[PDB]
């Protein structure tokens, strides 16, 4: 299944910068979660707990992505 | 003289992956891999989709990555015994194949509570390969077209982060990586 | 049943009540200025409805992601 | 007497559960039941070592009301741990089946998703009555009565708006009920 080239080149342009957004956003939620968490808290377990639940969840959506659930 | 045209048009687009593909703070190795290596699938798919139909039986009549390396088709329990096919049978096959690996809800899980199975990094190793025979060929055989399509920088951006990516978890050997050691030396820097 | 500790879950309530209303207004947002854009630009009544269509379908795919699971 | 707390940075909540616009009911009825699903799971884990089969040797919802289990197949006297964990793990199946709660984009709801959806909230609630009978005053001690609260105000909240709950299931609570929603 042949594609046109401007499609393509579209989709690259658009990757490419869905790819670096997401890490940059990925980094964001990361440092966020922990800016806040240490501001007014907490025990160690506590954060253990909430890193382990965002990186589960994180895990998902890429998996989503992965699953093309998205249509 | 491919080499001097591919070491010509290196450089590429209008940013660093290098950072991107290293495995987030406390993500899964396995699912990291898969989303990737899908990732990948889609964009050499529809990359050699753009090139179609200048890789024909006549114009690859055999599975080329340049006249130094050859591949033939295998590895597969159903059709098993090589074959020596041309660019697009060879891709189609391939691709084809790939396609039904990552469909396997086995091998790549949809569902959020199953597991990967335990010989996950090995098929992996396998698909990116063989995803990388596909652009070795297109690199060496069907080049003019990307030029004449100006798809070159979206090319060489797709086959940085594919390289970096292996590269970062050594995912395919140096063996394989041959027909474009002399680029990947390039790009990576 | 696993057990969470208590700082866990205030710290998980306190957050998330935050982000309730936050995303309320901002969907109200998106809603309203999406009207008031598209009544601006003077548009057909058709035309209007596939904008909200498209509009409401990228919501409630956004919300239904989120459900399971999404960061 | 004995005031009821409530957090506090912000409370809407009403406004908060109201269906947007043109947005599909069973699509907001599923996310906020999946919402809740969580908060309570992780509410009923921190006081889960005082929840013991000792402690509670039943499914209490106060001396009038007793649970017990049947359907994920004869009701079943069980305790409060051991119903809970039924419970829990009973709607757990229900949200991971893809048929019921759909994760692709295309995929339609089913039919008889309202029903499930509300025997599920139905069920939560119960837990909700348990820790607020039986277990309450750990959730004061551990400070989370502000949280406790806040949570079961936004569930009935979002309940009523809907009325995915029968009256008569909320008996148990009405008495606070009609203090939070006011
Ligand atoms: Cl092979
Ligand atoms: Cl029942
Ligand atoms: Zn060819
Ligand atoms: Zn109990």
């Amino acid at each position: 299944q042949s594609y046109s080239p401007q499609a393509f080149k579209f989709f690259m342009e658009q990757h490419v910068e869905n790819v670096l957004k997401s890490h940059q956003q990925r980094l964001h939620r990361k440092k966020q979660l922990e800016n806040e968490m240490m501001r007014v808290g907490l025990s160690q377990d506590a954060q253990d707990q909430m890193r382990k639940m965002l990186c589960q969840k994180e895990s998902n959506y890429i998996r989503l992505k992965r699953a093309k659930m998205d249509k | 003289s491919h080499q001097y045209e591919l070491l010509k048009h290196a450089e590429a687009d209008l940013g660093n992956l290098r950072m991107a593909v290293m495995l987030p703070e406390g993500e899964d190795l396995n699912e990291w891999v898969a989303v990737n290596t899908v990732d990948f699938f889609n964009q050499i798919n529809m990359l050699y989709g753009t090139i179609t139909d200048f890789c024909t039986e006549e114009s690859c009549p055999v599975m080329s990555a340049g006249p130094k390396y050859e591949y033939h088709w295998a590895d597969g329990t159903n059709i098993k015994k090589p074959i020596k096919c041309s660019a697009p049978k060879y891709i189609d096959y391939l691709m084809t194949w790939v396609q039904d690996q990552l469909d396997d809800e086995t091998l790549f899980p949809s569902k959020i509570g199953v597991p990967f199975p335990k010989n996950f990094m090995s098929v992996a190793k396998t698909i990116l390969k063989r995803l990388f025979r596909v652009y070795a060929h297109i690199y060496h055989q069907h080049f003019d077209p990307v030029i004449q399509l100006q798809e070159e920088a979206h090319l060489n951006t797709s086959f940085k982060h594919f390289i970096f990516f292996v590269q970062e978890f050594n995912l395919i050997d140096r063996r394989e990586l041959a027909p474009l050691q002399e680029l990947i030396e390039k790009l990576t820097s």
